[PDB]
């Protein structure tokens, strides 16, 4: 079988599953054994829930057990608490031909008690301890900016709709509109500057920054210290695609080595290329240590 | 036919409907003109609350009839 | 000025101009029965300059049915004199006096508004003519059994300054056409919301600068996104920008005198299903006086057929118009009675009309309002012998409902959740009704304590009752009004944590629940409890002049959760972060800054100081959490710890610079001010305002205010003594050196190092204390800091600043409230409670109520029946459930359904937990199958089962024999 066929056959079984995120503690309390961003909100909510939330979450789980996107380019993996559907973690691999390609990005999802009336809360965890802004819509504090997650006035076809909107729609929206090939033009106003040499240089600078950011945090830290929920998935994904990842990073380094027209962008590109080589050496060191999965 | 919808805050809305439209259609026209989703709208007429799946003929809503768009409040 | 600390909630409804006008108005109230007492109470709580209570009747046993300020010892005394002493304690800013002399012409000239109750026809006509001739607002109110009448005559020329009570709406302008019918188009297709025929004004318009600050212009709404303002060809070409703001145009109307208005009445409709009722009620109320004149001043006897026939004959003789004879007979049969909730509602309406007359705000009743509550009566009526008086304080109520209904009331048990304004009014109405005075009981619960701002609309509390529990104080207060009332009070918040007291046994002996809460979570919880225990629930909610009542009947109507309310409006992350365009965004940003700076930055440090073993506890946390806590503790305790107030001032100055200069400079570096997109529109256009960094000036009051508040709060956090001297802080802040800023384009080892640093350098003698945001205290400087921060951020983006009043309204999430609305909606709720206690089950009798006292508007609807669904041909609603008894294993539980109900359970849940599912791990599924359901619930929910829990509720998602999903009722699992 081709490597793509093996990847598709192996990652299909682990798309949706449950993990022990919460365990019993003393004096009728519970503690988190995994790092969840919305633990404080979970504790504040307590046992409050709207009656429709149970049915909505059951339907969402039924949809997610079979309809999660999966391809050799990008895939989505969802883990939920074994006893609570409203606490979830999402792993999205970067699509091909983008600065995020083959990078594992982890999100924390909490469904509020008012769901599906209020939109769910999603926060990006792969931020490099808030030192990296991966996208104009992905602030370094973890907040995700999407129109579908807004109940504010907006426009009826763009707001969060209690009938039409769903978790799968939000995941696909992130996967296809945030991890775009040219994230620089995601900012409004900058979109119409594309096609000009200055816009091209700015996009190249942004992509050069994102290259090293992704290589360090989305790949190296995920291999070194994977999340307990996605350990097996991350190991399999990085073992099956080590050669492709190495070739892609070498291509990135070669692209960054091309001459630049402006010195201001040239200095930043050279610095980012140096950092990218420094991180790629470590990544090559780590990839060789990956024992093959059974 | 033309009907009027009064909001609990006193704003008046004019709709162009037909005696056979359904309540879903009326709510959709209201959604165009105001912006509330149809499931958040409470229409009162002649002591009756309009429910989805019925037409204006059952409620005997005729020309120049006035509907009331009410809502619930969370104070106390 | 107006004492905001007392009138805080009422100011957001009325306004400063209205409150100033009411503070100069003298009120005369004639008649001190139940209705008059309610009117006086609401008016006094409103805060008029003075009120004079006039009455000629003496207190009797029949007055105790609704007068809560009269006792049996007051029988024989003048009602006004007896109630004046107790009424004066409601508000010390209002001068309350009592008058017993005749209502001479010279005496009437001293009052702005005159309210007439229980006055006869001749006196009514004379006083109305005199008041209309001499420019005195007149209101006439009456209550006869279950009927009401309100008349308003505010003079020949009455000016209304705010017709509807809604805030003006402003919209951003995208383009204005330059022609004879210029059309204004809104921004990026956002609905303006302007009504047709509105008046608007323009500001911040570039190119068409002539429209800036112009007089209001009548508009024509051409669509949901565009409107026309007339000819715009005389002005310059429109460039960009512009904000159109709605302007409230005053209206002047003329009121007919009483004599003319009687012949040509204009009716305000109270129920749109009774359009013919007001015409008949007008004649009935008019002919009541003739009947009294013809029968020695005696009203028709309760439920007497002969007197009803005589009254019908009198009505026929007095008028030639056709009337509802059945309605006339029903009116005659119960016109001699009197009940409390109707009096409360009519008093709340009449008091709002008095406030309208005083202040000129909101639209008055034009001109007659007639209300009835005939659905509270039994369908078969009341026998005459049952309605005879028995020498009790409920005689006027027995004259309406009979003695058997009084016995039913005495044995009723009802639960009131929340003891706020609505809760206090419900308690008063239940006490005066006689509910629970026999073998029944009245339960009231509330977790809050009494604050000063609560005294404005909660009449059961006194200034010396501050810091006492609400529920206990309210119960003690209503015990004095009616000694026979049995009340049990709790200081508990209803929820999952208090089910030990509010167990299934507690709800098992209840007859109903009345909701008086201020949040949706408690409403949802109480709705779920009422569904599970199958008891009726009455839900009430208010917002300013708006109110609503919903009645939920088991097996009859839909529940509270069956419908959805609009979600709470949030703010987009980018709008709050980088591009604010309204004062709400800046206020939310200031609130978040306050929280993050004065609370979140010190919680970990305080916990570390208090708990010696905090480090070892946080060393076991997963992920990067130990580092994220240890570095915050280090930053709070070593790096940013101020050793003196001078360091606090320096930190405040640096924080000001970072927030209003450095970050704005960085944002402008990222996006240049003159950036223009390819198609032509600049980046800093439309909803985005180009900011400009501020320049610090110690002479500027705003900058010094921010420095003062921030430094004092920072000193309070670390325990340093505050320096509340503006001159000293101004002197100190001028010596601070601001560093230059330029825009820009092993974990275990770190944990051990930080722990060692905390053990060595950090001192446990510190007194770090996070601050809790309190808005109602003016000496804690929280609101001062919020106002300064929000106004400075607004000055950054050229957003118009907001004063302390609006900032407190928005940032504090204050819900405006007034007493008149509360009284109306509690009266309506108690009427629904009476209907429930009677035994009505048809949805025709029950009425969901909606009101807006500003319009004035009232409307009703039948509650919607519960939705019906079918599985295997069996109909079920939200009230039906499965009954599974005994103790069963999980496998036995699944097999029970699979064998009896022919349903395959694919997902079994208990609340937020998940006991079983199709995608659960095989090992856990095998483990949980042989265990009893109680043990499975204990394991999954991670908490013990309390002994008071006698049953559990399960929600199941099932598949039929054909493999398709079907909706099924929930399961009630009875523990052995
Ligand atoms: P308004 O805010 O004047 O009246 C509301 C009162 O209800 C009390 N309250 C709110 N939420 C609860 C719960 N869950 N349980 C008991 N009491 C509640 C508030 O404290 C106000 O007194």
């Amino acid at each position: 079988k081709s490597i793509e066929q093996r990847y598709l056959e192996l990652m299909k079984k682990r798309q949706f599953d449950t993990f022990d995120m919460i365990v019993e503690s003393d004096n009728n309390s519970f503690r988190f054994v995994v790092s969840h961003h919305f633990e404080k909100m979970v504790r504040l909510a307590g046992d409050r829930y709207h009656p429709s939330r149970v049915k909505r979450l059951a339907q969402e789980a039924v949809t997610l057990s079979t309809s999660l996107p999966l391809s050799f380019s990008s895939s989505v993996f969802v883990r939920c608490d074994t006893d609570r559907l409203d606490i979830m973690k999402v792993l999205i691999t970067g699509p091909a031909d983008t600065p995020y390609a083959n990078g594992c990005f982890e999100f924390d999802v909490f469904f509020p008690p008012d769901y599906p009336n209020q939109p769910m809360l999603i926060n990006l965890e792969t931020t490099g301890r808030h030192s990296v802004r991966f996208n104009p819509n992905l602030y370094n504090d973890g907040k995700v900016c999407l129109s579908v997650l807004n109940t504010w006035h907006g426009r009826p076809e763009e707001k969060w709709n209690a009938q039409t909107s769903s978790f799968l729609q939000v995941l696909v929206s992130i996967q296809s509109l945030i991890l775009v090939p040219e994230p620089y033009f995601n900012e409004p106003g900058f979109e119409r500057s594309r096609g000009s040499p200055s816009g091209t240089n700015s996009s190249r600078e942004y992509n050069s920054n994102i290259y090293q950011a992704c290589v360090r945090w989305a790949m190296l830290e995920q291999i070194r210290s994977p999340s307990q929920c996605f350990k097996d998935v991350i190991h399999k994904h990085f073992w099956l695609k080590r050669e492709e990842i190495c070739a892609q990073i070498e291509g990135w380094i070669e692209e960054l080595g091309k001459p630049q027209y402006t010195e201001r962008a040239s200095r930043t590109i050279s610095f980012n290329s140096m950092v990218l080589r420094r991180h790629y050496r470590h990544l090559r060191e780590e990839l060789s240590k990956l024992k093959p999965p059974r | 036919m033309q009907i009027f919808v009064k909001t609990l805050t006193g704003k008046t809305i004019t709709l162009e409907v037909e005696p056979s439209d359904t309540i879903e259609n009326v709510k959709a026209k209201i959604q165009d003109k105001e912006g509330i989703p149809p499931d958040q709208q409470r229409l009162i007429f002649a002591g009756k609350q309009l429910e989805d799946g019925r037409t204006l003929s059952d409620y005997n809503i005729q020309k120049e009839s006035t509907l009331h768009l009410v809502l619930r409040l969370r104070g106390a | 000025d107006i004492d905001e600390s007392l009138y805080s909630r009422q100011l957001y409804v009325l306004g400063h101009d209205a409150m100033r006008r009411m503070a100069n108005s003298d009120i005369l109230l004639s008649g001190l029965g139940g209705l008059g007492l309610e009117i006086a109470k609401n008016v006094i709580l409103g805060g008029v300059k003075s009120i004079t209570l006039h009455d000629t009747a003496t207190c009797g046993l029949h007055d105790l049915s609704s007068q809560f300020y009269l006792t049996e010892a007051d029988i024989g005394k003048n009602r006004a004199e007896a109630s004046c002493a107790q009424l004066a304690e409601l508000n010390n800013y209002v001068r309350t006096v009592s008058h017993t002399g005749p209502l001479t012409e010279e005496f009437l000239r001293k009052f702005r508004v005159v309210v007439l109750t229980n006055s006869d026809g001749e006196e009514q006509q004379r006083i109305a003519k005199f008041a209309h001739e001499n420019g005195i607002a007149l209101i006439i109110a009456e209550t006869r059994g279950l009927f009401a009448k309100v008349f308003c005559d505010f003079g020949e020329s009455f000016t209304i300054y705010d017709q509807d009570g809604t805030q003006p709406i402003s919209t951003m302008i995208a383009s204005i056409t330059h022609d004879a019918q210029g059309v204004v188009t809104c921004l990026d297709e956002t609905r303006h919301g302007f009504n047709d025929g509105d008046y608007v004004t323009f500001s911040e318009v570039q190119g068409m600068q002539e429209l800036n600050g112009c007089q209001p212009l009548k508009i024509t709404v051409l669509g949901p996104y565009t409107f026309s303002i007339g000819d715009t060809s005389k002005f310059g070409e429109y460039k960009s920008g512009g904000v159109a703001t709605q302007v409230k145009m005053p209206k002047t109307i003329s009121f007919k005198p009483l004599a003319q208005a009687t012949e040509e009445p204009e009716f305000l409709i109270s129920d749109f299903a009774k359009l013919d009722s007001p015409a008949t009620l007008h004649v009935a109320f008019n002919a009541l006086s003739c009947y009294r004149k013809a029968h020695n001043g005696a009203l028709p006897r309760p439920w007497n057929e002969e007197d009803a026939n005589s009254f019908l004959e009198v009505v026929r003789a007095s008028s030639n118009a056709e009337v509802d004879e059945k309605l006339v007979l029903q009116f005659a049969k119960i016109c001699s009675g009197n009940t409390c909730p109707l009096d409360a509602a009519v008093g709340g309406i009449v008091a709002q009309e008095v406030l309208k007359a005083c202040s000129g705000k909101f639209t008055p009743i034009y001109q007659w309002l007639y209300f009835d509550a005939l659905e509270c009566l039994p369908t078969e009526g009341v026998e005459e012998a049952d309605a005879q008086p028995v020498g009790s304080r409920y005689d006027s109520q027995i004259a309406i409902f009979g003695k058997k209904f009084q016995e039913k009331l005495a044995d009723s048990k009802w639960f009131i959740v929340g003891a706020g304004a609505i809760g206090c009014e419900l308690l008063k109405n239940f006490g005066m009704l006689g509910l629970g005075t026999g073998n029944g009981q009245i339960f009231v619960t509330d977790m809050d304590l009494i604050e000063k701002s609560n005294l404005n609309r909660q009449f059961l509390f006194r200034p010396h009752d501050v810091q006492k529990p609400k529920s206990m104080t309210a119960a003690d207060a209503i015990k004095r009004m009616n000694p026979e009332v049995n009340v049990t009070a709790y200081e508990l918040r209803v929820g999952a944590e208090t089910e030990k007291v509010f167990s299934e046994d507690f709800f098992g002996k209840l007859d109903g629940v009345a909701n008086a809460l201020d949040n949706v979570d408690a409403r949802i919880y109480m709705d779920r409890k009422c569904i599970f225990n199958r008891i009726p629930l009455v839900e009430t909610g208010t917002l300013g002049t708006l109110g609503n009542v919903q009645v939920i009947v088991p097996f009859a109507t839909e529940s509270y959760s069956s419908s959805q309310d609009p979600p709470e409006k949030s703010i987009p992350i980018c709008t709050l972060k980088n591009f604010p365009n309204a004062i709400e965004h800046t206020l939310q940003w200031a609130r978040d800054a306050f929280e993050g700076v004065f609370k979140q930055s010190a919680e970990n440090a305080a916990q570390y100081i208090a708990d010696p073993q905090f480090t070892e506890r946080i060393a076991k946390l997963p992920g990067i959490q130990p580092l994220e806590i240890l570095d915050s503790i280090k930053k709070a305790l070593i790096d940013d710890k101020p050793k003196s107030f001078a360091h606090c001032v320096e930190w405040a100055r640096l924080y000001w610079e970072d927030q209003y200069v450095n970050q704005i400079k960085q944002l402008l570096f990222n996006f240049p001010p003159d950036q223009i997109t390819s198609s032509g529109q600049p980046f800093w256009s439309g909803p985005k305002r180009c900011p400009d960094p501020l320049v610090f000036d110690v002479n500027d009051p705003m900058h010094l205010d921010f420095i003062y508040a921030a430094a004092n709060l920072r000193a309070e956090v670390y325990g340093i003594e505050q320096v509340r001297n503006r001159e000293t802080i101004a002197e100190l802040v001028q010596k601070v050196k601001v560093p230059e800023f330029k825009p820009r384009s092993l974990d275990q080892d770190r944990v051990d190092k930080i722990i060692s640093e905390l053990l060595k350098n950090a001192d446990k003698s510190s007194k770090i204390t996070p601050l809790e945001f309190e808005k109602d205290d003016d000496s804690n400087l929280h609101m001062d800091f919020i106002v300064a921060c929000s106004n400075l951020r607004a000055a950054n983006y050229k957003i118009p600043p907001a004063d302390r009043h609006k900032s407190k309204l928005i940032a504090g999430k204050i819900i405006p409230a007034i007493a008149t609305t509360t009284s109306v909606l509690s009266g309506l709720a108690v009427l629904e409670v009476i209907k429930l206690i009677v035994g009505h089950r048809d949805l025709v009798k029950f009425k969901n109520g909606f009101a807006n006292l500003a319009l004035p508007f009232m409307a009703f609807s039948e509650p919607l029946p519960a939705a019906k669904n079918t599985y295997y041909g069996k109909e079920w609603t939200l009230w039906d459930r499965f009954e599974v008894t005994g103790e069963l294993s999980l496998q036995e539980f699944l097999n029970y359904f699979e064998e009896n109900e022919k349903l395959k359970i694919t997902m079994l849940s208990q609340g937020v937990s998940m006991l079983y599912s199709f995608f659960m791990p095989k090992a856990k599924c095998s483990e949980r199958l042989p265990l009893p359901m109680s043990e499975v619930v204990r394991r999954v929910s991670k908490r013990r089962l309390e002994p008071h829990e006698r049953s559990l509720v399960f929600e199941i998602c099932c598949n039929d024999v054909d493999g398709e999903d079907v909706e099924v009722p929930y399961v009630r699992y009875t523990l052995p």
